[PDB]
């Protein structure tokens, strides 16, 4: 479950 | 945490009071049971011999493997001042407390005990019909009022005063209401034994000017008493204390004789399920519980939709989770409640899922999650939604004559942990309101 | 609810507390809880008698939600109207409901079942030489139907266009109509001898769906709901091959229409000579006595402008009295104009095949008087765990809108805001990463997009083929 | 050497833009822009911007009845 990880992007 | 909590309280008490606390064997027989197994082994050895035993002799008993346990046992035994270290003739001799020693000897060998365990009126009452009903209802009232569910008969001011004065159930006159807190849900998450010790421990700290030892002479003695029998009536402080204890569902009184209850014996030592619930991927809840306590606590973070005699069915929603979070209930506690109150069907299916995962690849051992991960993720995400906007109270510092001064003041704020943001280019920084005065004072000097 | 003390927590349940009734001694075995007010049914799928009820419940109650463990059904008028057709009377429903319920069935629920379960079985609509006769088996009905304000052994004619009125009228009045076909005794319509070749393997749920249709021996008109990819095509083929009469198929696409003919040829012994595909490309019709037509709604529901080539074919369809109609994707038949085909085309049996039976408007219920009740439904997870359909790990990626794009989203209106949040670069990156990751895994990917401008932009950026409405077949 | 009482708002681009829009409609909200993740806001408006922003975000969330 990937909640706390930083958001995706460039 | 049970023995840890009771032991921890007994350590902080000054030594001068511990010596007086061991005069009554009833208390000694209770404090003896809480120590680690090795501590009890050594204590029993020293009780019957009137001599002094060197510490090295105690060390010889323990095997090499169990050497670590010998450190905790001696530390815990010395903290309560039960074991007095006397050094003479070049040897660190070890002896047992004379008052503790005599009390234990009296308890085991049936010596004069000064009614430490009480007396018997030999007028028994029915345990199942009355004692179970009385304290279950009395304990039900305090928990119902704790959960916030409406209830007809509110408890007396004594426990109400205790509830508010504790971290449990924060209240505000401006709000005009009482609501549960982070520790509140934790308290409701604890077994009956610890649920009772929290209130009794808080009562111990609340009282002022009633001796501290007397309030312990009653609680520990109350454990010695056996349910379903009479005990005639003791210290003066133990009278009002007895009536005060009557409001927590510990002792039942017809109106000269008091009767301990199931919870009274539940204090000394330890000892489909009701409360088990099913959570689906549709965010539904089906609780196999018939008890207003469980229903009320479920209502903290569940939108109840209907009930039957055997079960209760509701739905998890954003409104309910937000309502619980606003009260200080952490999502980690919520999932703990769901996991520890999970239906056997969820456990069996989760085990099968793990078995299939290990069947294909036994290299990795995935954690056994009883309930679906989507619900946990959604609950945590809603917690993040509450944490989206971040705001601090403080001041912004600007218009610095010199970079040195800006770095000096900002670095000082960082050192004392009151700096929240800074920018070297603009020579600006923001510090919390808590550290404002310290930064101002440092600036002047 | 007499002399029943409320509980201190009863306030949280607003008139929904059902503790006024007591639990039966055999609660541990019985799997059903029944809501005396809302009609909801809670089913334990992990207890004995779970399977015996999972099919009985599907007949009398439409399913609301069927998660892993605890299923939730609900009894409504239409669900009962679906169960009343296949040889079911009030007594059987009440008996089983009581026998499966942990709690006694309340009087309110009994009242609801009694009201709607007695209507079935006294009016029959028959067709003869493209003429529709509302034939009734008793004389008393004349004083009801002929005296009805809307209408207009005894049998009387009725306008073909007016079928959609009387059938709905029959619902309001006591007796609703049933469309049953005794294809065994029908000799006037030329037969077509087609059968399933031995290589076929009729799966269990397909047999169950057909049994709910041919249970009595006369084909019932209705709807069959099976998950996507469950094999609804073979269900329709089997129905055509067992009725053994001229059949017409309506499908809402040109690619899909081509799919049906290839499937019909492959699974049964339908000779190619008797199959005619009426699409925008080719319009020739079979001249053999009995044959098959696979067409589309757009080519059959049109009213104003039909070409000369497409006018002869439509007359060919209308002139003959067909024996079976297969409405693929029947969730679109109750639309404003598509429903007209159900009236114009003459047929004694109507079947509906759709994985999803839902629409935004309230026209879904109109299917009852257009083609009949819902015969059978199938679970999705049940077929998934049995290997009949694939398992899918559904996911929802959160691509946070970049700062630059987001600012415009605030000011722009609703209609353009859509194009704005469909083309944010982060979505391009996520799609590109997933495509590369799954392609390395040897997977065949499909990228859907209702917006065509984004579809073309994505395709030309990634050098991949794309399809949209302007594409020749 | 100059102190200025206020509230330091830490947030992400999306929340930052919404606060700016609220500040444009009501001028007093934002006292100063610090960085792409920090804003200085008026103390009296902290309890209002926090409450108003949730109302705006409620449109993006589908609450079933
Ligand atoms: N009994 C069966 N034997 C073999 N293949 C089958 C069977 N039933 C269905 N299929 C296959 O399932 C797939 C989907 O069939 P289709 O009729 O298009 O499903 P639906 O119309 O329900 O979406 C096709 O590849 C078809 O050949
Ligand atoms: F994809 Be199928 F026609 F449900």
């Amino acid at each position: 479950s990937t909640i706390g990880k930083t958001a995706l992007g460039r | 945490s049970l023995k840890h909590s009771v032991t921890q309280y007994l350590e902080e008490i000054p030594q001068q009071v511990q010596n007086r606390l061991y005069t009554s064997p009833a208390t000694c027989l209770a404090i003896y049971r809480i120590l680690p197994p090795l501590a009890k082994f050594f204590i029993m050895a020293m009780v019957f011999n009137e001599n002094e035993v060197p510490l090295l002799d105690l060390d010889k008993w323990v095997n090499s493997n169990g050497k670590l346990q010998f450190q905790n046992a001696i530390k815990s035994m010395k903290s309560l001042h039960l074991l007095i270290p006397n050094k003479s003739s070049g040897t660190l001799m070890i002896n047992l407390n004379p008052t503790f020693k005599i009390s234990l000897r009296n308890a085991l060998t049936g010596g004069e005990v000064q009614n430490s365990f009480g007396v018997v009126v030999e007028e028994n009452v029915v345990s199942l019909d009355l004692l179970d009903e009385y304290s279950a209802n009395k304990w039900e009232t305090i928990l119902h009022f704790m959960v916030g569910t409406p209830l007809a008969k509110i408890p007396s001011e004594k426990v109400l005063n205790l509830l508010k004065h504790s971290k449990l159930m924060e209240e505000v006159n401006s709000t005009g209401e009482f609501k549960i807190t982070n520790e509140g849900f934790q308290f409701l998450l604890q077994e009956i034994n610890s649920q009772l010790w929290t209130l009794l421990l808080q009562y111990l700290k609340m009282i002022e000017t009633m001796d501290l030892v007397d309030v312990l002479h009653f609680i520990f003695m109350l454990g010695a008493l056996e349910v379903g029998k009479a005990y005639k009536i003791l210290s003066e402080t133990q009278r009002i204390m007895l009536q005060d204890m009557r409001d927590y569902g510990l002792v039942f009184q017809k109106h000269s004789i008091f009767y301990p209850t199931k919870l009274a014996l539940m204090l000394t030592s330890d000892t489909i399920p009701d409360g088990s619930l099913i959570v689906e991927t549709n965010f539904k809840i089906y609780s196999y519980s018939n008890s207003p306590l469980q229903i009320a606590v479920l209502s903290l973070f569940v939108h109840l939709k209907a009930r039957f005699v055997n079960m209760v069915l509701g739905q998890i929603t954003r409104e309910s989770i937000r309502r619980a979070l606003t009260n200080g209930i952490t999502a980690d506690q919520i999932i703990a409640y769901l996991e520890t109150h999970a239906h056997p069907q969820m456990r069996r299916l989760a085990e099968e899922k793990l078995e299939k995962k290990l069947e294909l690849d036994p290299n990795c051992k995935e954690p056994l999650q009883v309930l679906p991960p989507t619900v946990v993720d959604q609950i945590r995400l809603w917690q993040l939604e509450l944490d989206r906007v971040i705001t601090y109270e403080g001041s912004l510092y600007s218009d610095f004559e010199t970079s040195q001064e800006y770095n000096l003041l900002s670095k000082y704020a960082q050192d004392i942990g009151v700096l929240l943001w800074k920018d070297d280019k603009k020579k600006k920084f923001f510090i919390s309101k808590e550290g404002n005065s310290q930064v101002l004072d440092f600036a002047k000097r | 609810p007499a002399d029943f003390v409320p509980d201190s927590v009863s306030g949280m349940f607003r008139s929904h507390d059902f503790s006024y009734l007591r639990l039966r001694p055999d609660h541990a075995s019985r799997p059903l809880w029944i809501s005396p007010s809302d009609g909801r049914i809670i089913l334990e799928s992990f207890s004995p008698l779970a399977e015996q009820a999972q099919d009985f419940l599907v007949t009398i109650a439409e399913p609301i939600s069927r998660p892993s463990h605890i299923h939730e059904y609900k009894i409504t008028a239409y669900s009962l109207y679906a169960a009343v057709s296949v040889g079911l009377e009030t007594d059987d429903i009440i008996s089983v409901l009581d026998r499966l319920s942990k709690v006694p069935v309340a009087e309110s629920i009994i009242n609801f079942i009694k009201g709607a379960t007695i209507s079935y079985g006294k009016v029959k609509l028959v067709i003869k030489h493209n003429r529709y006769f509302v034939e009734t088996t008793q004389a008393d009905i004349l004083q009801m139907l002929l005296n009805d304000s809307v209408i207009g052994v005894h049998s009387f004619e009725i306008a073909n266009e007016s079928v959609e009125v009387v059938k709905k009228r029959c619902q309001e009045i006591d007796y609703p109509v049933l469309e049953e076909y005794d294809f065994r005794n029908d000799h006037r319509n030329p037969d077509l001898d087609i059968d399933l070749k031995p290589s076929t393997q009729i799966r269990p749920y397909q047999e169950k769906s057909l049994s709910k249709m041919f249970g009595n021996g006369r084909a019932r008109s209705g709807i069959i709901v099976l998950p996507c990819g469950a094999g609804k095509t073979l269900v329709g083929i089997t129905a055509a091959c067992t009725i053994k009469k001229s059949v017409i198929v309506l499908c809402t696409s040109s690619v899909s229409v081509m799919q049906w003919r290839q499937q019909f040829l492959q699974w049964c012994t339908l000779q190619p000579e008797n199959c005619a595909v009426f699409t925008s490309d080719n319009k020739e019709m079979f001249q053999t006595e009995s044959g098959l037509v696979v067409s589309t709604y757009s080519m059959v529901a049109n009213t104003r402008n039909r070409s000369h080539d497409s006018q002869k074919v439509m007359d060919f369809l209308t002139g003959r009295e067909w024996g079976f109609i297969i409405l693929d994707e029947v969730h679109v038949v109750p639309a404003a104009m598509f429903r007209r085909v159900v009236s114009t085309i003459a047929a004694h049996a109507k079947l509906g095949l759709t994985a999803t039976l839902v629409r935004e408007d309230d026209k879904i219920g109109d299917l009852n008087f257009l083609i009949g009740p819902k015969l059978y439904e199938a679970n999705w997870m049940e077929l998934s765990q049995k290997g009949h359909i694939a398992n899918v790990q559904c996911a929802e990626v959160w691509c946070p809108m970049t700062a630059e794009f987001y600012q415009e989203y605030l000011r722009e209106t609703a209609r353009k805001r859509m194009l704005l949040y469909i083309m944010n670069p982060t979505k391009f990156q996520a799609c590109q990463f997933l495509i590369q990751y799954h392609e390395r895994r040897g997977d065949k990917i499909i990228v859907f997009s209702d917006n065509v401008y984004a579809l073309q932009e994505y395709a030309l950026k990634m050098g991949k083929p794309f399809i949209y409405g302007s594409t020749p077949q | 050497a100059r102190a200025r009482k206020g509230a330091l708002v830490q947030c992400d681009p999306s929340i930052k833009a919404l606060i700016l829009q609220i500040d444009a409609k009501m001028s007093d909200i934002v006292l100063e822009e610090l960085d792409d993740t920090h804003l200085l806001v008026n103390p009296s408006k902290v309890e209002f911007v926090k409450h108003e922003l949730n109302r705006l975000l409620s449109k993006n969330i589908y609450n079933p009845m």
